[PDB]
């Protein structure tokens, strides 16, 4: 579980970048991550 | 919001607006193309002043 | 209480004062010499 | 340090130190290489 | 090589070597020593 | 308000400033005296001496005729 | 293909006293430059 | 070129007084910011 | 037979459900990693 | 040409919001400038190489 | 007496056509208040 | 040729009169 | 080619100063229509 | 001796299409009379 | 000179011939 938290502790701060890697291959006309309605603090 | 035949061929050229490269980006590629460009501007300013005069240039009215 | 000795302003005030009184010693000597 | 001395006193001797080096220049217009003498 | 090109080329040596690298090393190797504190 | 460093009325009030300025600002003053009493500013900077304007071969108020070379002419102008 | 109405075009608000500044400024440029046009 | 030698001799006694009289506190200020 | 879809033909109200799913596909992946069992991925995806 | 420029100049004054000037994220009029700089200058890059 | 033959065209359009531009915009503005 | 100044000079003097009589009176609020 | 030397002053004030009179009076109506 | 406010001064109502008639009428008088001023 | 004085007032009359056709106000029925 100490290793399993470290996998989440690499993915949680990298999740905002990883959708911009993901959505940029399936979407063309607009820079999509800005269209993401992220949950606010 | 009026669709034309014109505007359905350029809306993929103007579909996105704030899509942006990540943090600090391709800045120093643009920096080293700038520093090559300022040196190129500094060379041609003294080609024309005859202060980096070379052989067989002779910036003068003896020309073609 | 305690302040640092050298700072940016120690270099800001010495520049245009080290070439001031070295030039003030220059100009005060040139009137004593003559043609 | 506690060796502080009244500024006003050294306001004089820096001020007349300024006064003698601009008073020497107006002496220098009247003898020397630019005086036409 | 021409005697006015290399007299210009020695400037691009010296205007680099005196002005630029003692600005860059002369800024970033003192700002990285005196780092500001963000923890308040 | 404050800046972080020592104020100016706290500097000159300190006697440690005047031990390093009883022998230094006269020392930089006398170095300017020797820059011209030895005549080094005549040689290092390009100032003509006040006997060496006009030579026996030259009374004709020197100016630089040609921009392109401009370095053997001053040595010809002495 | 079909017209609409603009959600735009704010009007202009040149004041009474600001007319006097602009009318004077053209007339000093009138009495300055009319000699040079002759 | 002996005349350049005598004119920098007040330049080097300027900094030569700067060594002995303050500089014990300067190395402690050079000990500052952990570098 | 796949082509990448354009946003202008798709719709902004149609894609605002789309882009939050892409975070949600990995948000439940980060949930299942610390949960130690991939059951929550393998039960909220069947027939999606 | 300036007559054919002026007749096209009066066309865009009466007709705006031609589905090209807004983002899909909301309906406010806003146009992408750096993607358009790549298509302005590529035409000027073609036209200098022609010239 | 000599004259440039065209300054009276020039310095009657230099004075009028910005001032009647300015005189348009005051009567633009002042007629807005007045309770239509 | 000569009456083009005295046209435009008296318009410059005329606007000096109309700024003294027909100024906007400044009301305190 | 001969010319009267002053018609270009005359037929540039004959065309402008009633038309910018007329161009003054159309703008005011627009402001009134607006109700501002 | 003391000022007041006018119970008067109706404004003017020159139409959009009536601008076109007046602008045309000056311009046909422009193209008529400009030969005679020369 | 005079030759541009005719062509000015001609094409300024012709400009209103374009403007009154296109920018006529719409008549509304009531
Ligand atoms: C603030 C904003 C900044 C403004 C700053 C700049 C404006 C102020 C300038 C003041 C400093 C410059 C002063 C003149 C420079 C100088 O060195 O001037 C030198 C001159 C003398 O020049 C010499 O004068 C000589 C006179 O010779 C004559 O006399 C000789 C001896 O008899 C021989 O006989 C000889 O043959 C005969 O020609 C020769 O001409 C020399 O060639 C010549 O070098 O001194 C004189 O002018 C004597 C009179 C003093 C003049 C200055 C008084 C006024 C200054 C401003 C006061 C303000 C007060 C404000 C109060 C608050
Ligand atoms: C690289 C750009 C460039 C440059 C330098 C020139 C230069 C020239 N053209 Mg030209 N031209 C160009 C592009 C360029 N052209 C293109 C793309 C077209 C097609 C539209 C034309 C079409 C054209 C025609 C039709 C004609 C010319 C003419 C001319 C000549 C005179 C006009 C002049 O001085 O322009 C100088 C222009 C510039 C200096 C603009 C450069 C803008 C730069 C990129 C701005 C960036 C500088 C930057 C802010 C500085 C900081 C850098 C660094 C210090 C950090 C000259 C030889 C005319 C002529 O009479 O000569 C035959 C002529 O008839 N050209
Ligand atoms: C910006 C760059 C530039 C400039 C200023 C010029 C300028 C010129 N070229 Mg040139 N040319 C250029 C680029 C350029 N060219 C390029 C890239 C090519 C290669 C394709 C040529 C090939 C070329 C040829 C082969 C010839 C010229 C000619 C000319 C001259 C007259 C043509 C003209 O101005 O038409 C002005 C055109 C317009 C203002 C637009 C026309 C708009 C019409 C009204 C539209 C009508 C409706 C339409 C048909 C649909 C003029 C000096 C001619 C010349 O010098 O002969 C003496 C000539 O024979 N050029
Ligand atoms: C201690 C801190 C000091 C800080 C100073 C920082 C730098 C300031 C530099 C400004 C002064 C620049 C002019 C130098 C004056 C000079 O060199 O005189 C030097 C000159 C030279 O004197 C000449 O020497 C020659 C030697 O052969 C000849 O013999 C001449 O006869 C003799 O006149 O003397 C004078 O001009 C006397 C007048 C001095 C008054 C000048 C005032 C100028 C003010 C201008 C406005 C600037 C604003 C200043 C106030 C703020
Ligand atoms: C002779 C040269 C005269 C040049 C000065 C012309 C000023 C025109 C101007 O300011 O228009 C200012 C006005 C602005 O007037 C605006 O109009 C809108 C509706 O059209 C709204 O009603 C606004 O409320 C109103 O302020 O422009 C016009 O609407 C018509 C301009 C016609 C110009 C004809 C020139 C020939
Ligand atoms: C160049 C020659 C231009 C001549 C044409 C000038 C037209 C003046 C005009 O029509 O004013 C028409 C306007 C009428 O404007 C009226 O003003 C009233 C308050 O002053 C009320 O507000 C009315 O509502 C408003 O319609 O006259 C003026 O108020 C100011 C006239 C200023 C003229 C300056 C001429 C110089
Ligand atoms: C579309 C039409 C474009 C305009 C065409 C202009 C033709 C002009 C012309 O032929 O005028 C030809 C004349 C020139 O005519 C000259 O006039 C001189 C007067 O002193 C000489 O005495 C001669 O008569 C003659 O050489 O043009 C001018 O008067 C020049 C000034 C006015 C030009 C304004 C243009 C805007
Ligand atoms: C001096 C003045 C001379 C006359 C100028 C008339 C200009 C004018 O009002 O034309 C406006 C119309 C509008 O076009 C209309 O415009 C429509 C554009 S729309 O549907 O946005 O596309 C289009 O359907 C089509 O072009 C046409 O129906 O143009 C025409 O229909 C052409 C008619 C013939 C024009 C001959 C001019 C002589
Ligand atoms: C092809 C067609 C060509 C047409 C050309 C038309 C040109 C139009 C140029 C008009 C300029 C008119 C200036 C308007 C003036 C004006 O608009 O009022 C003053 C104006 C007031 O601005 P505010 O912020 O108060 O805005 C309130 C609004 O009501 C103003 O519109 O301030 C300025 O505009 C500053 C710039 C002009 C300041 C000029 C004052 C200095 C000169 C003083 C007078 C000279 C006396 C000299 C004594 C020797
Ligand atoms: C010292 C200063 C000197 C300044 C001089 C200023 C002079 C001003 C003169 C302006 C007159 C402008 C006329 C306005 C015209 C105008 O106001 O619009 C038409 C106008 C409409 O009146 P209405 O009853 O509709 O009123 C509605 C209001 O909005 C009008 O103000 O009817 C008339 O005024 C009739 C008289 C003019 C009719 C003229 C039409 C005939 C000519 C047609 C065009 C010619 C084509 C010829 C083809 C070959
Ligand atoms: C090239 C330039 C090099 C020259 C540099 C020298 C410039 C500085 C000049 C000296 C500074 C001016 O000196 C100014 O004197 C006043 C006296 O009223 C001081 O005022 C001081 O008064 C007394 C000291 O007895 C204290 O109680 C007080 O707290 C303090 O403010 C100011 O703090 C100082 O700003
Ligand atoms: C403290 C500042 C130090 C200034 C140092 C100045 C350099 C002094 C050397 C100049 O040397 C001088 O050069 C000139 C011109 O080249 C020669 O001529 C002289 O013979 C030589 O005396």
């Amino acid at each position: 579980g100490a290793k399993r938290l470290e996998i989440a502790q690499v993915l949680t701060q990298n999740a905002e970048l990883i959708v911009s890697r993901a959505a940029n291959r399936i979407f063309t006309g607009g820079s999509p991550l800005a269209f993401l309605e992220r949950p606010e603090e | 919001a009026q669709r034309t035949w014109l505007g359905d061929r350029l809306r993929p050229l103007n579909s996105e607006y704030g899509k942006v490269a990540p943090g600090w980006g391709t800045t120093p590629l643009m920096g080293v193309f700038m520093g090559l460009f300022f040196v190129f501007l500094l060379i041609i300013l003294q080609i024309y002043n005859s202060s980096l005069i070379l052989e067989n240039v002779s910036v003068d009215w003896a020309n073609l | 209480i305690t302040y640092p000795i050298f700072t940016v302003r120690w270099l800001a005030v010495h520049t245009l004062a080290v070439p001031t009184v070295f030039f003030l010693g220059a100009i005060a000597a040139m009137q004593f010499i003559q043609r | 340090g506690d060796a502080k001395l009244p500024l006003w006193l050294i306001a004089t001797v820096a001020g007349t130190g300024v006064l003698v080096v601009v008073g020497l220049f107006f002496y220098g217009a009247y003898v020397g290489v630019g005086s036409a003498l | 090589m021409t005697p006015s090109l290399m007299n210009f080329f020695y400037s691009l040596l010296a205007g680099l070597l005196i002005i630029v690298v003692p600005a860059t090393v002369g800024l970033i190797f003192i700002s990285q020593k005196d780092k500001i504190i963000r923890r308040s | 308000g404050t800046t972080g460093e020592r104020p100016f009325g706290d500097i000159i009030t300190s006697v440690r400033y005047w031990v390093i300025h009883s022998l230094t600002i006269p020392a930089l003053f006398i170095a300017g005296w020797l820059f011209v009493s030895t005549g080094l500013a005549y040689d290092a900077f390009g100032t003509p001496r006040p006997n060496e304007y006009f030579t026996q071969e030259r009374q004709e108020l020197p100016i630089i005729t040609e921009r392109q070379d401009s370095k053997t002419q001053i040595q010809q102008f002495i | 293909m079909d017209r609409s109405r603009n959600p735009n075009k704010q009007p202009v608000e040149l004041n009474r006293t600001s007319l006097y500044l602009g009318l004077l400024l053209i007339f000093v440029l009138g009495i300055l430059f009319s000699s040079y046009f002759f | 070129d002996l005349r350049i030698v005598v004119v920098l001799l007040p330049l080097i006694v300027a900094g030569g007084w700067a060594l002995f009289k303050i500089g014990s506190a300067a190395i402690s200020q050079a000990q500052a910011f952990m570098k | 037979g796949f082509r990448p879809i354009n946003v202008s033909r798709y719709g902004p109200g149609n894609m605002t459900k789309s882009l939050r799913d892409l975070s949600w596909f990995l948000r439940y992946t980060t949930y299942a990693i610390v949960a130690g069992d991939p059951n929550i991925i393998a039960v909220n995806v069947r027939g999606l | 040409l300036s007559g054919l420029l002026f007749l096209a100049a009066v066309w865009h004054w009466v007709y705006w919001d031609l589905e090209l000037f807004t983002d899909p994220r909301t309906g406010e009029p806003a146009l992408d400038l750096p993607k358009m700089f790549g298509i302005h200058l590529f035409l000027s890059g073609l036209l200098c190489f022609g010239f | 007496m000599e004259v440039n033959d065209l300054g009276f065209v020039a310095s009657i359009l230099f004075v009028l056509v910005p001032s009647v531009f300015l005189l348009i915009l005051y009567i633009q503005t002042q007629s807005r208040e007045g309770k239509e | 040729e000569s009456v083009a100044y005295i046209l435009v000079l008296t318009l410059a003097l005329g606007v000096l009169f109309f700024a003294i009589a027909f100024r906007e009176p400044p009301r305190i609020g």
